[PDB]
């Protein structure tokens, strides 16, 4: 699921002028539309550090996985962080990463670090390992694991005998399952694509504003020292009008797509924050919210800009 | 205990009314976003637009009337353009509302009128009820929850073997006094001792590893006896 | 007199502290900044550590109960 995006501000006066002091003076004659953009672009700013910290800052506390990690049988390197690796991230958590991977457009950086990022889904994937679903509704309760996991069979309609009795072979399909996953995103089928579509989005989205620099808008020339210079002073204004106006319209044309893009995030950050309440810190009897089948558990992984729930 | 949940409802519900006047940012939110567009729209109207001057009388009057159209046009679009902008935020703010209220109908009907059993949808706890207020553009929901308190450790085995065949819990956990074994409910510690009535028999004390051997009574044979 | 480079930019008036504090006034990049008394800028501590004692035969069951009466606006 894709939780935020590239958070981005841009100058007007760089972006609509640039070295030209002579159209800065003409641009305050249009208006605030300036002040309305960046208060537009802020917003949705801060909204992405929203979006990223209402995901994953669930837990309170940065719970940590014990020493010894024998639990029950069911084998979670692939998923629980390991020291060698970029970050601490865990080997599914690096396969995603690898795979994912001017002129004015400043691009700000994210408040919390993918270090941080990851050590958030840490805590959230090992009082999950060790408490059950008691985390997330008050202090968390230790339950050995391999109790956890017939509770959560009771909740799918299926006695714990099915699971003591049957606790092996659970258990190898169980680390079989989860051995696959990492092939399933490496064999390189276009799994990742709904992240990077985000990316792509927004690149393209930053390409057409620089490309658009490039337009004549119906005036002379492209190039405002040309048409400042080899226009006379009414002349030069009455073109320059067109450019300005052309530009600031091209300015807004990105605030208005990128704040309907940001709902469709909003909306996919507030899908991911009802996921990793009710799948990852309980377990969910909605049909098919949390996978084809009857939810016994799900686990988050951090990707790039999104999250992976398994 | 029926005396302290009322007690321990009662003080909570007056801590309510000074924290909440510690709060209520997302509703002014909306009422702020709301102002400010409407000036922005009003003080458009004091800008020039790459027009001799904002007033459109004084154009009238200081310009020639055929020859003054393309300046009073410039004006015009701008101030299409300005309202245009107003109606299409407008238009992306009404959506975050009627998601909002999307998600308030929700929250009224399965947890004002109903016990909701999703997680964290209707306060951090297991929830026990929920109430309405109503507050000026928005609801205020005061979400009731049961918060778990006061924990113990205690050691646990999956299963209890008697006889030679397993005794699962029919309901609780199997939990230890160090030296007791006794059936609890999982979220409040109520010790009760093994019987068949807590305890259901499946297979034998030879499959589940952790299996604990102890004695399961019989109801039935002391009355016998 | 102070200055202090991160990714986000050069912080100037605020002096680096090793200690780290939830975040008051967000910087960028995992630095957040507060007032002493000067302004001290740090990284931001996402929670305190808790190791939950995992173990093959302990439980932990919750001897009382809170009602608390959480608001949503």
């Amino acid at each position: 699921l894709p939780v935020s995006m590239t958070k981005t501000s841009v100058d007007c006066t760089m972006y609509i002028c640039g070295d030209s002091t002579e159209c800065s003076n003409l641009l305050l004659q249009y208006g605030s539309f300036c002040t309305q953009l960046k208060r537009a672009l802020t917003g949705i700013a801060v909204e992405q550090d929203k979006n990223t910290q209402e995901v994953f800052a669930q837990v309170k506390q940065i719970y940590k996985t014990p020493p010894i990690k024998y639990f029950g049988g069911f084998n979670f390197s692939q998923i629980l962080p390991d020291p060698s690796k970029p970050s601490k991230r865990s080997p599914i958590e690096d396969l995603l990463f690898n795979k994912v991977t001017f002129k004015g457009l400043t691009v700000l950086p994210p408040l919390l670090t993918d270090e941080m990022i990851a050590q958030y889904t840490s805590a959230l994937l090992a009082g999950t390992i060790t408490s059950g679903w008691t985390f997330g509704a008050g202090p968390a309760l230790q339950i050995p694991f391999p109790m956890q996991m017939a509770y959560r069979f009771n909740g799918i309609g299926v006695t714990q005998n099915v699971l003591y009795e049957n606790q092996k072979l659970i258990a190898n399909q169980f680390n079989s399952a989860i051995g696959k996953i990492q092939d399933s995103l490496s064999s390189t089928p276009s799994a990742l694509g709904k992240l990077q579509d985000v990316v792509n989005h927004n690149a393209q989205a930053l390409n057409t504003l620089v490309k658009q620099l490039s337009s004549k808008f119906g005036a002379i020339s492209s190039v405002l020292n040309d048409i400042f210079s080899r226009l006379d002073p009414p002349e030069a204004e009455v073109q320059i009008d067109r450019l300005i106006t052309g530009r600031l319209q091209s300015l807004q044309t990105y605030v208005t797509q990128q704040l309907i893009r940001a709902a469709e995030i909003r909306a996919s950050a507030n899908l991911a924050a009802t996921k990793m309440s009710e799948c990852v810190l309980g377990q969910s009897k909605r049909v098919d919210f949390c996978g084809k089948g009857y939810h016994l558990m799900s686990f988050p992984q951090s990707a790039p800009h999104g999250v992976v729930f398994l | 205990n029926q005396k302290l949940i009322a007690n321990q409802f009662n003080s909570a519900i007056g801590k309510i009314q000074d924290s909440l006047s510690s709060a209520l940012g997302k509703l002014q939110d909306v009422v702020n976003h709301n102002a400010q567009a409407l000036n922005t729209l009003v003080k458009q109207l004091s800008s020039k637009f790459g027009a001799i001057s904002s007033v459109l009388n004084d154009i009238f009057s200081r310009l020639d009337p055929p020859e003054a159209e393309v300046q009073i046009d410039r004006l015009i679009t701008g101030r299409l353009q300005s309202l245009q902008t107003y109606v299409t935020q407008q238009l992306i703010r009404a959506a975050e509302i009627r998601a909002s209220a999307n998600l308030a109908a929700t929250k009224m009907s399965e947890c004002v009128l109903g016990q909701s059993k999703r997680v964290d949808f209707c306060g951090k706890g297991y929830h026990l009820m929920s109430f309405p207020q109503s507050a000026p553009h928005g609801v205020v929901f005061l979400h009731v929850t049961y918060v778990p308190a006061q924990e113990k450790n205690f050691t646990t085995a999956p299963a209890i073997c008697h006889d030679g065949k397993a005794h699962f819990p029919r309901e609780g956990v199997f939990v230890s006094n160090g030296t007791h074994w006794f059936v609890t409910q999982r979220n409040f510690y109520e010790p009760q001792i093994i019987t068949t009535d807590n305890t259901f028999v499946s297979g034998n004390c030879d499959v589940v590893i952790g299996i604990v051997n102890n004695t399961v009574y019989d109801p039935l044979q002391p009355e016998l006896d | 007199s102070n200055v202090f480079q991160t990714r986000a930019g050069c912080l100037i008036g605020a002096e680096y502290v090793n200690n780290s504090y939830e975040c008051d006034i967000p910087i960028g990049a995992g630095i957040c900044a507060s007032y002493q008394q000067s302004i001290i800028a740090y990284t931001m501590s996402l929670g305190a550590e808790n190791s939950v004692a995992y173990s093959n035969n302990s439980i932990a069951i919750p001897t009382n109960f809170t009602i608390s009466v959480t608001t949503e606006i």
